[PDB]
């Protein structure tokens, strides 16, 4: 039968699709996906769906799209749902029960055959091809089947809705009810079955009425593409009957529904309407908060849905892997100059400054959300603030990475307000509600933030950053209301030292301003000194005078390869499906690294000048190196991996011992004793050592590991070159290392 | 959707006829009469309302009675339109209530706009006047606010009242039916030819060096910056990375006797979209931006930061020494150009203002310190000099 709307006709659509429905197969899926193969040699996935719905008689499906295209023979449905979805959904319901029927008359007892078909049967098609957000919602495509993201503002109270009507007893005394199947309401007439008034007034018992839970939830989309001057746009929503309150206020979820538009009236009496209609999306389905926490529920059935959701993980999250691109992401993690490359390929424009690339990489893959029953909330990311000479890109790494993650917010400082920085909440007098606002910080829920001039921030701000840094809650009590609006975000702010640049004659943590609670907080302070070198000066003048020389100037820097593209996917990959363990190795150098970065911090004058190593210390450490050892795909921390970590701490720090104000004008006198007694000692070895040769790794091993921590060893590069000038030893040979005769 | 494009002045170049169809004016010139003709007028785009699908061909299903009616969209005021006309029921004491379905139907994009002047355009006078525009069919999403772009279409009224009263009259509101765009500053012409005639009439650069504030003779060289800085026309959108401000950020110090302000006043006056300004003149909020959740659509409206005025043209600034420190965040943020970041009050958004800042400065002691070395004379944090090109102390 042809349809006079859709002109879709419905026996072909349902037949293909019950033996589709049977045909079904993970395999299909993994061809298309290209991924690795078992799933128990592909079972039938669909039945096992359908029995373990059946069982728990849950009536509603979940269901990708992708899936449905990904078997031959649909495509004609997976599109036809994107273009027809009000009937598709009609047939899809349709043939659900009606394969229900036929499994329960193959399989002996459920629900006697009667129950199961009484009771109705929806279906939720998630994931039917993510479209281009707000700015690109055509009118054309007002009947389609669009995806969303974007956190949501604001829940309309559970609204009821009528569904059938009870209409009051008479003096006939037989009480009628009825459905309504449109907007309209009829009562009839005459009263009840005997005309014992057929002239009647009946009424309705707006109590024992059905009804059916209609929620409005507002949304705001992610700012992934929002150019400038508008602040993101907002769609509202309506939720039907079993995905109410599946989203509360500021959750990020992601929608999957059907555009609508409908008229307005203005001035309401009268039955003229309006034309420019409205819009809203009537959903189908809601993949729950794109997020892990999993504290407590929040609804009904729909957890079954997040559980049957969550499982599938590796594809649905990537949203796109390949063992052509997984076998470059592995042949990546194998290249040695890794962390060195993948640095300079965050930011090709930025010059020598390094460190500072490195300390971002590793806020971009920030640690794992380590979630105890006991306590709870450890701050599972990091926070970088940077500081250093005017004019020293700072801000231009900032724009840099707000460009590379897909989630950031830029913003500046002191042209923004503590509400600016957290959202504010606003008891909605319309439905007397919760509603929260613009939060900056929480619309960088999940990715880094960027924040300027932290410095010329007000101390009247700078306040909330005391609490959501080291928390990831804000804890908001005005006349209306108290509460607290968790924004887990990587905050990543930079500075500038008082006055216009460093005082080498003033202490450190005196010459950055920020007092020494909030500077702590700070898990990782950046010092980026500008040189008077002349040495990297003119390097660095090539450097920009190059990327003069061409019209549209690329890769400014080496000409080495590097994946500008390709190392966004590489990072959400890393973050997702790795999880870092600290074997126990590690734990004793983490000890000891932080036992003497505190007995070094420790003096009598070093309390009102210095910076203290305190236990964040030890949480930047930690939280760092399960970082670092998520970068190179690494599945376990080993104990070479906080060495660096520990390297970038003492960025900031490595020269004072008791009074700050670094200095550091960079052979000593000390440094020529080290020598000289090193070619004592390995004199005197390899005059006693008879077999003259050993390599220059034996003799390591021979000596640098007796006792306490190993040398640079090019140090002893340079005392065996000594002994080759003085000729008191020879190399001979890479291999082995003799000495004269 | 079809729609039509100006003519060129080559047609009446060669065939004066009613001209001015193709002849930018401004809204200000739109007299009584003009009034329904295809105008092309220019300016600055503001509160461009987001794409409403609006319909065309309203439908009416009955369900019953089968016939599928087809209503054409009036005004936007209209009714839905009541029980069927249709055959199928009709012709006895029955018939089906129809209904209107949105598939059955037709729509199409609809924007809504407003316009301001060039600043250049108005008189010394009254206020800058806005207009409506209704942006229909494809061209929807084309357009942007803050682009200098000539729009051209019709200029109707249309017919309806607010309070709905018993007295009707003409609330003469308009719109410019969006028939065509073009946005400039992504010649060939007379133009084209006269610069010819400058390029060969030599010396051009210490010409137009000579010719600036042709009023004062002396200081040479200040003008010659402010040449350098009127031109700029440079830039590095590196691509795949680091934009580079390709302006010019000048700035002077003296004392009264060197007539700063008349330069500033003849090169803002000089340069087109210039403005100008003083340091106290306008506080922080004011200079930058100001920002009003519109309630009615919940939407952001900017209310005229200088700054943002100051997009693709030159900020003239007077007593910079004294614009409040606290203030300097903002100018501050300016050397970063063509990004200025907001978020406070619920709004958390950036607006860019492509700009050049010229400002003018006092040594704080008075006329000038000999005892004391420069850059003390200067007050300004060298983080902010840093973000000067040229510092020109007189
Ligand atoms: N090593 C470098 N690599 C790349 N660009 C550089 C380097 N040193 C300076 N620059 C450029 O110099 C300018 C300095 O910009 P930024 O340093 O980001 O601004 P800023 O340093 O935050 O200014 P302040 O005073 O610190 S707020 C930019 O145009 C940079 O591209
Ligand atoms: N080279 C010159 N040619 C013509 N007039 C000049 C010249 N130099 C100075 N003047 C005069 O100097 C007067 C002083 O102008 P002012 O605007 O008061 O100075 P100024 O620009 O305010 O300097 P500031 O801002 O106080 S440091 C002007 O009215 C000019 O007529």
């Amino acid at each position: 039968r042809i349809i006079w709307g859709t002109n879709v006709s419905i026996q072909e659509c349902t037949t293909n699709f019950r033996n589709f429905l049977m045909s079904f197969k993970y395999k299909f899926r993994k061809i298309l996906d290209e991924r690795e193969e078992n799933t128990t040699d592909e079972e039938l996935y669909y039945i096992k769906q359908l029995n373990e719905m059946r069982e728990l008689g849950t009536s509603n499906l979940n269901l990708d799209a992708r899936n449905l295209l990904a078997y031959k023979q649909t495509e004609d449905l997976y599109h036809q749902l994107l273009n027809y979805p009000q009937e598709v959904i009609s047939i899809m319901d349709q043939t659900i029960k009606d394969c229900m029927v036929s499994l329960i008359v193959d399989n002996n007892l459920d629900y006697d055959l009667d129950e199961i078909e009484t009771k109705f049967y929806k279906v939720r098609p998630y994931n039917v091809g993510s479209c281009k957000g707000m700015r690109e919602l055509n009118p054309n495509d007002i009947d389609k089947l669009i995806n969303l993201k974007g956190l949501v503002l604001r829940s309309t109270p559970v609204i009821p809705d009528m569904k059938v009507a009870f209409f009051k007893c008479n003096v006939c005394d037989h009480t009628m009810a009825v459905e309504i199947d449109r907007g309209v309401i009829q009562e009839p007439a005459r009263c009840e079955r005997i005309d014992c008034n057929e002239p009647n007034s009946m009424s309705l018992i707006h109590n024992r009425c059905s009804f059916a839970d209609k929620q409005v939830i507002k949304l705001q989309e992610t700012p992934d593409f929002v150019p400038d001057g508008q602040t993101p746009h907002s769609i509202s929503l309506c939720v039907y009957d079993e995905l109410v309150d599946s989203c509360r206020a500021g959750d990020r979820i992601e929608v999957t529904g059907t555009f609508r538009s409908i008229p307005i009236r203005a001035n309401s009496r009268q039955r003229v309407l309006k034309s420019l209609y409205k819009t809203y999306v009537d959903v189908v389905h809601v993949k729950k908060v794109s997020d892990k926490r999993l504290d407590v529920d929040t609804s009904t059935i729909e957890q079954e849905l997040m559980q049957n959701k969550v499982d599938h993980n590796e594809v649905e999250e990537v949203r796109q892997i390949t063992d052509q691109d997984l076998a470059k992401i592995r042949e990546v993690a194998a290249r040695e100059d890794l962390y060195s490359l993948l640095a300079r390929s965050i930011a090709p424009s930025i010059y020598e400054l390094e460190d500072v690339k490195k300390g971002i990489l590793l806020q971009l893959f920030g640690g794992t959300n380590k979630t105890f029953t006991k306590g709870g909330r450890y701050r599972g990311d990091i926070n970088i603030l940077l500081c250093g000479d005017p004019s020293t890109s700072k801000s231009q790494i900032l724009q840099y990475v707000h460009k590379i993650t897909p989630r950031g917010v830029y913003t500046s400082g002191k042209g923004s307000s503590a509400v600016g920085l957290t959202a504010y909440i606003t008891r909605d007098v319309d439905t007397k509600q919760l509603v929260l606002e613009s939060g900056a910080l929480v619309l960088s829920d999940g990715g880094v933030c960027c924040i300027d001039e932290f410095d010329k921030m007000s101390d009247s701000t700078r306040s909330v950053l005391h609490e959501v840094m080291e928390q990831q809650t804000i804890s908001i009590a005005k006349a209306g209301i108290i509460t607290t609006l968790n924004a887990r975000s990587s905050i990543l702010a930079s500075a500038n030292p008082i006055g216009s640049r460093y005082n080498p004659n003033l202490p450190v943590t005196e010459n950055i301003d920020l007092p020494p609670p909030l500077l702590s907080r700070f898990d990782l302070v950046y010092l980026v000194l500008d040189k008077v070198d002349e040495k990297n000066d003119r390097e660095l003048a090539k450097h920009l005078t190059n990327l003069y020389l061409e019209d549209k100037p690329e890769h400014i820097s080496q000409d080495d390869v590097l994946p500008v593209e390709f190392l966004t996917m590489y990072i959400s990959y890393a973050k997702e499906h790795i999880h870092p363990i600290i074997t126990e190795a590690a734990k004793t150098e983490l000890v000891r690294a932080y036992v003497g970065m505190r007995k070094m911090g420790d003096d009598s004058r070093s309390d009102e000048k210095r910076i203290t190593a305190t236990t964040r210390q030890l949480e930047s450490m930690i939280r760092l190196a399960e970082a670092h050892a998520k970068m190179k795909l690494k599945n376990v921390v080993e104990l070479e991996d906080v060495q660096e970590a520990v390297r970038l701490i003492r960025s900031a720090i490595k020269d004072y011992a008791t009074d700050p104000k670094t200095g550091k004008i960079d052979k000593s006198v000390i440094q020529r004793k080290l020598q000289e007694d090193l070619s004592r000692e390995i004199m005197n070895v390899l005059k006693d050592q008879a077999s003259d040769s050993m390599s220059f790794n034996e003799l390591i091993k021979q000596i640098n590991e007796h006792s306490q921590d190993r040398v640079e060893s090019s140090d002893i590069q340079e005392a065996l070159s000594r002994l080759q000038q003085e000729d008191k030893v020879i190399v001979l040979g890479e291999g082995v290392r003799r000495s004269v005769r | 959707f079809l729609y039509f494009k100006p003519l060129s002045q080559n047609c009446a170049r060669r065939y004066r006829k009613k001209a001015i169809s193709s002849k930018p004016l401004s809204v200000r010139q739109i007299k009584g009469d003009f009034l329904g003709q295809l105008i092309t007028v220019r300016g600055i785009i503001t509160r461009v309302s987001d794409v409403k699908p609006a319909v065309e061909v309203i439908a009416y299903t009955c369900d019953q009675c089968g016939y599928e009616v087809f209503q054409e969209v009036n005004s936007r005021t209209f009714t839905p339109l009541s029980e069927c006309t249709s055959e199928e029921c009709s012709q006895n004491q029955t018939k089906g209530q129809l209904f209107m379905s949105t598939r059955a139907s037709k729509f199409s994009a609809f924007q809504e706009c407003k316009i301001q002047e060039l600043s250049q355009q108005v008189p010394v006078g009254h206020i800058p006047r806005s207009l409506n525009i209704h942006v229909n069919g494809t061209l929807v999403r084309s357009l942007s606010p803050g682009d200098i772009v000539d729009v051209t279409g019709i200029f109707l009224p249309a017919p309806y009242t607010g309070f709905k009263a018993l007295k009707a009259g003409l609330l003469t509101e308009t719109y410019l039916e969006a028939q065509f765009v073009r946005q400039h500053k992504k010649l060939t012409s007379d133009v084209e030819e006269r610069v010819m005639e400058l390029i060969t009439s030599g010396d051009v650069y210490n010409r137009l060096a000579k010719s600036i504030a042709p009023e004062i003779y002396g200081n040479l060289d200040v003008k010659k910056a402010l040449l350098l800085l009127l031109v700029g026309g440079v830039d590095k959108r590196v691509g795949d990375g680091m934009k580079i401000r390709g302006d010019i950020n000048v700035c002077l110090m003296g004392d009264p006797g060197v007539a700063k302000s008349q330069l500033l006043k003849a090169i803002c006056k000089i340069s087109p979209r210039g403005v100008y300004t003083t340091g106290k003149g306008s506080s922080g909020v004011g200079l930058t931006a100001a920002v009003m959740k519109d309630p009615v659509t919940d939407e952001m409206i900017l209310e005229g930061g200088a700054l943002v005025l100051a997009d693709n043209g030159i900020c003239c600034i007077d007593e910079f020494d004294k614009m409040d420190e606290s203030d300097r965040t903002a100018i501050h943020e300016v050397m970063e150009q063509q990004t200025i970041s907001i978020s406070k009050a619920g709004i958390n958004t950036t607006l860019n203002a492509r700009t050049s800042i010229l400002a003018a400065a006092n040594p704080l002691y008075g006329r000038y310190n000999p005892r004391l070395s420069p850059l003390d004379n200067i007050n300004l944090p060298a983080a902010l000099l840093s973000r000067f090109d040229i510092l020109f102390l007189m």
